[PDB]
RNA sequence: UUGCCGUUGCUAUGGC
């Protein structure tokens, strides 16, 4: 399976957002398309889906996250 | 043992026994 | 000119290469711990003799001084870290009497070889070029790693190996097929 | 003056437990008072761990007969039931050797426990 | 602190 | 009748029983979401009747019982539900036992008067042995070898269930069918301990390859792994929250786990008989650390191969106090066995007087969750209660239980009855050998059964 | 109460 993890949030009203840290596990996986990612991000914090942006991901050496 | 009995001696023989009657 | 970014050389050519001594103990040390070329031998030469001289420049300093305590300690500290320094020994005469050979048994490769999960030294560094071993969370490739006694205690296969777990290889799997067809 | 003797304190039978039970993970132990014995013959022993509570205890009085025959040192535990623990089987052991070898990983405490041990004897 | 979510 | 209504007429109904029942009502919700706060808030040891407890040894059929597991339904607050899988489940309690000869048992518990009564079984055998011989393949329905631990979902739905054989099935708690099987994948990988997260599906599995293994039940999927610990991780608890806490073994370090942040809290306890007898002016060094539960949210107590209980807090990393020898030392070896001499004073003396004495080792160790009390349990021959201090920095010895005879291999407490009014029954598995081996010699009197007790609470 | 075998009540503990 694919666990998905937010931390460091920070509530930033004044751009009228959240920000923070993706750690995304993906055992036995290459990786994890952004798409996905919104996806589960979107049901994750009740958000649409379009009010959800992703990016600068970095798979670790050796994968797995 | 400087003075040795038989009181081992005994039991041990036993444990062969139970073994011969399981074989 | 942008600031240069500093960078250093790893090692350093000895004062007389051909000596025949100096070559018989550069074939024993390769041949022991199975080295690439005489390279590595120099880089790990050149750090032993960095730091036995900051022990004997250490030692020169009179006794109680605030620099022969601090750095003292700190080097101390650093060398027992490292594996390469008995607990037991914790002091700057028996620095100075370290060799290099201690610092190559602390390679990784040695360990490998040694837990038994290879059977020599050769074999060992096989393993460890094609990413069959995990130190903890991580895979490493690089031979001459420097293990630290938490590190040696979590040497292990990684998961994603073939002898960790994880699913036979090409070869295997190919030729299972073709016994299978 | 016992035939436990000698006997190592709540303190060293900690250290002493500890190299066998890395032994038993490198396969430098071997268990158990035959193979213990074995090994002395060949002379493949750097010492050899004993339990004092052993059912009874004349049993395993031979092998500090090998040893010190052989020049080698060894001791005896308080309780079997801990040793067999540390040795990795689920039985008690009475008796225990750690093989010779320069070549293990855990070569170092070996030999801090075989300078204990000696000082011990 | 932040949420966790796990699928397929 | 839309859902909102149905919450509104759930939680109507729910403040009426509260209502019938009874600033009460207003205390009683506030202690609803007592566990959301990560404190103890059960204080009842001192209300405890330990001496009137209704003690009751239950046999079982297999040899050496390993583990027990029991599962209480909970109403849910939030959705006012009984965690009973099904309608015929509602308010049954339920405990799973195996042991070393492969097989799973569910007993019923829910009438404390009355004792547990088979339902249904199964069992395990050479029929399961993996033919392929590679690890990923170890997907067999049954075990094929011995049985160490079982947890129970707190859903009631399942019933999860481990050993040496390197695997974790998950079975239909109805039926005990097994649905999936999870390989380990580690050589040796064997399972140690299993405990699930309090009302929730995550599952924590501690092995013998010295890693935490944590899978999501619903899911059928493994989700992270844990290194750290320097040998086999013998024991693991939980509780709501994710700071599952382990004990290795011989390593001697007791270990709590931050899985949200990644991070980890090492807790040693670094006693020393020389220091302590010293300070006098018989103690033996701890050699192992083989139980472990966490009490509270910062606060859990672990077990010794030394006889040393010990109770820690998560700001310090050395144990905040310590109960020297808890179970007594284990008696003197006969001088007719220790020497085949004759005379007796040779005998006598090969017993060395004092100095070949042991101490009994915790085999058991569980604590009711957020509250003041816990149990402790070995071969003694006797279950301990203790009670926690109110400032949470000592604990004394609150009774015993001696009805219970051989090895605790695994203790469990079930509640039933009113708030006010709870009567409580401890499920504690017996053995004739210790769980992981063979070692122990022969208990005399020991059995391999369930051991029950119902304690009531009055004053 | 128990895989089996007993004792003890009308419930409790002895053996492999």
């Amino acid at each position: 399976a694919v666990t998905i993890r937010t931390r460091k949030v920070i509530s930033n009203p004044l751009l009228a957002r959240k920000q923070f840290v993706v750690d995304v596990l993906h055992p036995n996986r290459a990786n994890v398309s952004k798409d996905e990612l919104r996806e589960k991000l979107a049901e994750v914090y009740k958000a649409e889906k379009d009010a959800v942006s992703v990016f600068g991901f970095r798979t670790q050496f050796g994968g797995g996250k | 043992s400087e003075e040795p009995s038989n009181v081992f001696g005994s039991v041990l023989k036993k444990q062969v026994e139970q073994r011969l009657e399981f074989y | 000119p942008r600031a240069p970014r500093t960078y250093s050389k790893t090692y350093s050519t000895p004062k007389r290469p051909y000596e025949s001594s100096r070559l018989d103990a550069e074939l024993k040390l390769a041949g022991e711990f199975g080295l690439k070329n005489k390279k590595e031998i120099y880089r790990i030469s050149f750090q032993l003799s960095k730091i036995r001289r900051a022990a004997r420049d250490l030692l020169t300093r009179d006794e109680k001084d605030p620099k022969r305590l601090f750095e003292g300690n700190a080097l101390i500290r650093r060398l027992v870290r490292v594996g390469v320094l008995s607990e037991d020994k914790k002091k700057l005469d028996y620095v100075l009497a370290l060799k290099v050979e201690d610092f190559l048994e602390r390679r990784l490769q040695t360990q490998v070889y040694k837990l038994g999960l290879a059977k020599s030294v050769h074999h060992a560094r096989v393993l460890i070029t094609q990413r069959h071993i995990a130190v903890g969370k991580q895979i490493v490739n690089i031979p001459s790693f420097m293990v630290r006694l938490d590190s040696e205690k979590h040497i292990d296969f990684a998961p994603t190996s073939p002898f960790g777990g994880a699913r036979p290889g090409r070869v295997a799997r190919r030729n299972a097929a073709r016994k299978a067809e | 003056n016992p035939k436990a003797f000698p006997l190592a304190d709540a303190a060293l039978t900690q250290q002493i437990l500890d190299v066998v039970q890395q032994a038993a993970n490198l396969r430098q132990l071997k268990k158990g008072a035959n193979e213990a014995t074995k090994t002395l013959n060949r002379g493949i022993s750097e010492f050899i761990i004993m339990a004092a509570d052993c059912e009874p205890i004349e049993i395993l009085l031979h092998l500090p007969l090998l040893c010190e025959d052989k020049n080698v040192p060894y001791v005896f535990v308080p309780s079997r039931v801990a040793l067999g623990r540390a040795c990795g089987v689920s039985r008690p052991v009475i008796a225990a050797s750690i093989t010779t070898n320069d070549a293990s990983a855990i070569k170092t405490q070996i030999y801090a426990v075989k300078d204990k041990i000696e000082t011990l004897l | 602190k932040g949420k966790n979510l796990s699928f397929k | 009748e839309n859902p909102a209504d149905k919450r509104r007429r759930l939680a109507k109904q729910y403040l009426e029983n509260l209502k019938s029942e009874a600033d009460i009502i207003a205390s009683r919700l506030k202690e609803d979401v007592a566990e959301q706060q990560g404190r103890v808030f059960r204080y009842f040891g001192d209300k405890l009747l330990i001496s009137e407890a209704k003690q009751s040894f239950t046999r079982v059929g297999e040899n050496n019982l390993t583990c027990i597991s029991c599962f209480q339904p909970v109403l849910n607050k939030y959705t006012f539900e009984e965690s009973s899988n099904g309608d015929k489940n509602k308010g049954r309690l339920f405990a799973y036992t195996v042991s070393k000869d492969l097989q799973l048992t569910k007993y019923d518990i829910t009438d404390f008067s009355k004792r547990p009564k088979k339902l249904k079984y199964a069992k395990g055998g050479a029929k399961y042995i993996p033919t392929s011989k590679h690890e990923y393949e170890n997907t067999t329905e049954g075990h094929y070898d011995e049985i160490l631990t079982v947890a129970a979902s707190p859903d009631g739905k399942y019933v999860v269930t481990g050993g040496r054989d390197r695997k974790l099935i998950v079975w239909s708690t109805e039926s005990l069918s097994p649905v999936k099987v999870i390989p380990t994948k580690d050589r040796r990988g064997e399972v140690l301990s299993l405990a699930f997260r309090k009302n929730s599906d995550q599952l924590y599995a501690s092995c013998a390859d010295f890693k935490i293994r944590t899978y999501s039940i619903n899911q059928f999927s493994q989700l992270e792994i844990l290194y750290g610990h320097h040998d086999i991780v013998e024991d693991i608890s939980a509780l709501a929250m994710e700071r599952c806490v382990t004990v290795g073994a011989r390593d001697r370090t007791a270990m709590l786990w931050k899985i949200p942040d990644e991070t980890r809290l090492t807790f040693r306890g670094g006693d020393e008989p020389q220091k302590l007898l010293r300070r006098w002016m018989l103690f033996f060094c701890e050699g192992s650390i083989d139980v472990v539960s966490m009490v509270d949210d910062f606060h859990f107590i672990t077990g010794s191969d030394n006889g040393n209980i010990c109770l820690w807090s998560l700001a310090k990393k050395k144990p905040i106090f310590t109960e020297r020898i808890a179970h007594g030392i284990l008696p003197e070896p006969s001088f007719n066995d220790i020497s085949g001499e004759t005379d007796e004073e040779l005998r006598k003396r090969q017993l060395q007087g004092k100095k070949l004495l042991q101490p009994f080792w915790i085999t058991s160790l569980y604590a009711i969750p957020y509250s003041n009390v816990f149990i402790s349990g070995s071969w003694s021959g006797s279950l301990k209660v203790w009670k926690i201090s109110d400032n949470l920095r000592s604990f004394e010895l609150l009774g015993e239980l001696s009805g219970a005879k051989g090895v605790v291999t695994k203790i469990q407490v079930v509640e039933s009855g009113k708030h006010g009014k709870e009567k409580f029954r401890i499920l504690a598995s017996i053995a004739k050998e210790h769980r992981l081996g063979r070692w122990i010699a022969n208990v005399s009197g020991a059995r391999n059964g369930i051991y029950s007790a119902v304690i009531d609470q009055t004053g």
